[PDB]
């Protein structure tokens, strides 16, 4: 019930082997996580974790 | 009614035919996924 | 009495980011409507997203 939003503008980098494929309740393609993950957004000024 | 019988009635009477459906990359996902 | 608080039309401020947020939500909603039509999403799903 909480939505992680984006800290800043930029490219999102993560490894896709760890996550597993799914279809959401609203019909969209998505990935499901059952292990902890670190996602980074590469804004030109800084990296957000 | 057994399905076999019903499949007959639909062909002889109501016109059923399993025609082909050409679908988009997205619709195929929909049919298989759900 | 001395400070005298009052309320005016331009004192009802709105958050700076509202336009961007409403505009984006509206885009998502249009795209989902084209897709219900084309067969890629079902009805219970359209209702829920909205």
């Amino acid at each position: 019930a909480e939505h992680v939003r984006a800290p800043s503008n930029g490219k999102i980098k993560f490894n896709e082997d760890l996550v597993h494929p799914t279809r959401t309740r609203h019909g969209h393609p998505a990935f499901l996580c059952s292990i902890d993950l670190y996602v980074t957004i590469e804004s030109e000024d800084i990296l957000h974790n | 009614e057994s399905e076999e019988e019903a499949r007959r009635k639909n062909w002889v009477d109501r016109g059923w035919a399993p025609w082909e459906e050409i679908l988009s990359p997205e619709a195929n996902f929909a049919r298989k996924s759900l | 009495t001395a400070t005298s608080i009052s309320l005016g039309i331009d004192d009802l401020l709105t958050i700076p980011s509202k336009g961007w947020l409403v505009q984006d939500a509206e885009q998502q909603s249009l795209i989902l409507e084209k897709h219900h039509h084309y067969g890629n999403v079902h009805a219970v799903e359209k209702l829920r997203q909205s």
